[PDB]
RNA sequence: AAAAUG
RNA sequence: CUUGAGUCUCGUAGAGGGGGGUAGAAUUCCAGGUGUAGCGGUGAAAUGCGUAGAGAUCUGGAGGAAUACCGGUGGCGAAGGCGGCCCCCUGGACGAAGACUGACGCUCAGGUGCGAAAGCGUGGGGAGCAAACAGGAUUAGAUACCCUGGUAGUCCACGCCGUAAACGAUGUCGACUUGGAGGUUGUGCCGGCGUGGCUUCCGGAGCUAACGCGUUAAGUCGACCGCCUGGGGAGUAC
């Protein structure tokens, strides 16, 4: 549900929460947890290489099965869980042989539901199949780019991919970006859309909530001095320049993709 | 005029009966008006539904130019 | 239960799978306590217009009495079966145990 | 609408005979049955206003019949609203 | 209207057949009526006007049946 | 070039103009002429006579192909509907088929608004 | 085609 | 008590409503083949498109929106409204035999719900059309009509708005009062003769300022409600 907060303080007035009563209220499944300490956006030279990253809440990493390789063994959804590491919720599934795993939670999936993977799985949300065994036109998520590599496409909340065509060894996919791309038909996909589609309706409401997610403030180039940024300077608010990055590359329209290696798989750019 | 379905006690017109339905479409494949063939309104409605069902199953053409 | 008239059309190159398709579809119905009242294999026919760039298909007519759910399952089977290029499931007031104009 | 079997069952439960279809108890029970049944339909089909008009007609007719019975025989009214589980 | 010219059928006769086929199918009327959008209120008005005037012209007919002009 | 002996004439007869394309049976254009391109601009372009001259010019434009027979495909409501067919017959072609191909939607897209003249 | 006013 | 009102039984016709799926025609776009100098548009033009190959024609693909014919002073719905085909859920109406309840009815200020199109909010979608906007014409001017383009919007989900010449400019319910020709939908008997429901046209008495209405009344009565009181100012101000 999308819930508006009452304006009991100015930092609460514009808050819009996404509240999901289905989500587990207890602790996560410890065997599938790992530590994940923060970076501040600094690399192994100690330098900031991605600005505006730091702070926020401590998060444990959940090991999510993106490969969905355990073929032919049915599994049952035990519960749906909050995962701090991504926008999608995740589901703890118990396979018939006693193994437990986390998967991305598709839309509609609930505790008690059965899922399966393999060439002979039924065509139902949460089931994973090679895409040569999935009807053209189907809506899928967690799509592999290479066979056996693990899902890489359409993993964010509410995202999905359409299989628009199949031709010999490849399928054509319409991605959430609008790109039409080819991947080998032996690549796996999970039926349905990723759940939590209301994720985008949330409104942070205040600076502090962004800080909680570990986002540090963005300083505008124009508010700086020339030594700091091509946009800096001026007596008062001045611009008179073509907008650029802090490193001087045009940042309104200039295209940056340069991958001749992968160009053959792009049927049509996102437009 | 005179209505061939009233004079035969037809309960339903049977989209499967292609031979009968072909007398109620034109060369272009269009449903003939009931004012031309003299069909009663009740049977004209049954006949239109039957023709459309037969068109769906490709037992009759929508047009002469497929 | 409800009376349904079902016509399905098979890819003419999968004509030989049709006897088995009829056997499985009637097996599901009768396993749901359903009764086949009319069954007719019309065979390959000329399409009035092309479908999937085909000009022929193998028609099968069944008049069955079945619960709704097994008919839904049969429709999902039709949808996901690449051999069945078209189908139509209609309700009927009463059971139709007769001979069609095609036979 | 209610099937033949459910209607007959309600008549047998609340009437004096299988022929007692017109008694206020039978009518109120039949209306209550269909109203309760349509609760699920309108839970699914919230924008089915045209059908809801018929549902609200069932409601108001049940209210008028119940008030009639309350005027006629309060004992039969109390027994009926208790068996049917109606507030009033 | 698909006309196939028949053996020993001259060209003018095949042309007349094609013309009658087009008129029976009413292709030209369909194109004329479909050239511009006619609002539903306009269409209902025109249909009603056609029915009214047809009925009234038959009234005029059946009533001039009685009237002697000289 | 290659000889054909079996062609299709396509008559695009609009209210403002007439276009005659003679293709082979596979739809490959061999020649074409139009009323506008035949010395007729304006009030004269949308006349049956202009369409007839255009059809004559189109027949001359495919003479080298040795086309002997013609299926005629007539599209549109314009005045060059039949005068083109007469011209094609009178140029010695053997008309073996006359077909109307005016596209008719089975409802479809909304037409432009009516003109208030 | 345009075509106001008293 | 059974005649008003309702319940049950069997059946009938229906674009009644909600959800889901699907078919074929067509427009547009994208890719390619053939082909060559025009296309498009108007009262006449021009803008626009086209030798960077259009228009035309053929093939393959994408996508949205609407469902030709049937189709009808035809049908259904309280009104607004509702039109391909298929399924699922669902509302009402009508008819024939009976059986049942036994005045349980009618109307309704306030209240509550529904309520075309446009519009508004959030999220989608966007073919065609098209306010705004741009250009071309026309003209004395032309913030238009006409032309070439084109954005909201039209579409979907959910919420809001609550208004229309939302009209039959005719409130709801009931009774009574000569006819004629039709439509549509039941049903009884034997093409004919009956008998119900809804509906179109004409017309008699009567009514009406007249025009007209005329058994679906604007006739003759009864019940209840809404509303009017010269034109403007004004359905405006507060
Ligand atoms: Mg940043
Ligand atoms: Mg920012
Ligand atoms: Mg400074
Ligand atoms: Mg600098
Ligand atoms: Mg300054
Ligand atoms: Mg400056
Ligand atoms: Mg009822
Ligand atoms: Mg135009
Ligand atoms: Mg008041
Ligand atoms: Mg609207
Ligand atoms: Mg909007
Ligand atoms: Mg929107
Ligand atoms: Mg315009
Ligand atoms: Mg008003
Ligand atoms: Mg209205
Ligand atoms: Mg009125
Ligand atoms: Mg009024
Ligand atoms: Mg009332
Ligand atoms: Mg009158
Ligand atoms: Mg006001």
């Amino acid at each position: 549900a999308v819930v508006k907060c009452k304006p009991t303080s100015p930092g609460r007035r514009h808050v819009v929460k996404v509240v999901n009563p289905e989500l587990h209220k207890g602790k996560p499944f410890a065997p599938l947890l790992e530590k994940n300490s923060k970076s501040g956006g600094r690399n192994n030279n100690g330098r900031i290489t991605t600005r505006h990253i730091g702070g926020g809440h401590k998060q444990a990493y959940r090991i999510v099965d993106f490969k969905r390789n355990k073929d032919g063994i049915p599994a049952v959804v035990e519960r749906l869980e909050y995962d701090p590491n991504r926008s999608a919720n995740i589901a703890l599934v118990l396979y018939k042989d006693g193994e437990r795993r986390y998967i991305l939670a598709p839309k509609g999936l609930k505790a008690g539901d059965q899922i399966q993977s393999g060439v002979d799985a039924a065509i139902k949300p949460g089931n994973t199949l090679p895409m040569r065994n999935i009807p053209v036109g189907s809506t899928v998520h967690n799509v592999e780019m290479k066979p056996g590599k693990g899902g890489q496409l359409a993993r964010s909340a509410g995202t999905y991919v359409q299989i628009v065509a199949r031709d010999g060894a490849y399928v054509t996919l319409r991605l959430r970006s609008g790109e039409m791309r080819k991947v080998e038909a032996d690549c796996r996909a999970t039926l349905g859309e990723v759940g939590n589609a209301e994720h985008m309706l949330r409104v942070l409401g205040k600076a502090g909530a962004a800080r909680w997610r570990g986002v540090r403030p963005t300083v505008r180039g124009t508010a700086m001095n020339p030594v700091d940024h091509p946009h800096g300077g001026g007596e008062g608010r001045n611009f008179g320049k073509h907008p650029v990055t802090p490193w001087g590359v045009q940042t309104k329209g200039k295209k940056t993709r340069s991958n001749k290696r992968t160009d053959k798989f792009i049927v049509r750019r996102r437009s | 005029k005179f209505c061939r379905f009233t004079a035969e006690g037809v309960q339903e017109i049977d989209y499967k009966d292609i031979a009968t339905l072909k007398n109620y479409i034109t060369e272009s494949g269009k449903i003939v008006p009931s004012r031309i063939t003299g069909t009663r309104a009740k049977y004209q409605r049954q006949l239109a539904r039957a023709i459309k069902r037969a068109r769906y199953l490709s037992l009759l053409p929508y047009t002469d130019r497929h | 239960m409800r009376h349904y008239e079902i016509v399905f059309m098979v890819h003419p190159d999968q004509s030989e799978q049709v006897p088995g398709m009829i056997e499985r579809y009637t097996a599901a119905i009768t396993g749901a306590e359903g009764k086949i009242h009319r069954l007719e294999d019309w065979g390959r026919r000329q399409l009035a217009y092309p479908i999937n760039k085909l000009h022929k298909a193998h028609y099968v007519l069944m008049n069955v009495e079945a619960p709704q759910e097994v008919i839904d399952e049969l429709e999902t089977t039709f949808r996901f079966n690449d051999a069945v290029i078209r189908s139509m499931v209609m309700r009927t007031k009463h059971a139709v145990t007769e001979a069609s104009p095609m036979v | 609408s209610l099937s033949t079997e459910a209607t007959a069952k309600i008549v047998s439960e609340f009437g004096r005979d299988a022929n007692d279809t017109g008694s206020t108890e039978v009518q109120v029970a039949l209306l209550t049955a269909q109203i309760n049944h349509l609760q699920g339909h309108f839970a699914e089909h919230k924008k089915d206003h045209h059908s809801r008009r018929g549902l609200l007609r069932m409601v108001s007719q049940r209210r008028k019949l119940l008030d009639y019975l309350k005027r006629k025989d309060v004992a039969r009214y109390t027994q009926l609203i208790e068996r049917l589980g109606l507030r009033r | 209207p698909v006309i196939k010219v028949r053996e020993n059928e001259p060209f003018d006769v095949a042309l007349r057949r094609f013309k009658r086929s087009c008129e029976k199918a009413g292709v030209l009327a369909e194109v004329r009526r479909r050239e511009f959008y006619e609002k539903p209120t306009t269409e209902r008005k025109r249909a009603k006007a056609s029915a009214v005037k047809r009925h009234a012209k038959k009234l005029a007919r059946e009533n001039a049946r009685r009237t002697r002009l000289y | 070039r290659k000889q054909v002996s079996d062609g299709v004439a396509h008559i695009h007869a609009s209210f403002n103009n007439t276009i005659v394309t003679i293709t082979d049976r596979q739809g490959n254009a061999l020649g074409w002429a139009t009323a506008g391109g035949s010395g007729f601009r304006g009030s004269r372009k949308s006349t049956p006579f202009a369409a007839q001259v255009a059809a004559e010019r189109c027949a001359d434009a495919v003479k080298e192909y040795g086309i002997k027979n013609l299926e005629v495909m007539v599209k549109g409501p314009g005045p060059g509907r039949e005068s083109t067919i007469r011209a094609l017959n009178a140029a010695g072609f053997r008309i073996t088929n006359i077909t109307d191909v005016t596209p008719i939607p089975h409802d479809g897209c909304r037409p432009p608004k009516k003109r208030r003249v």
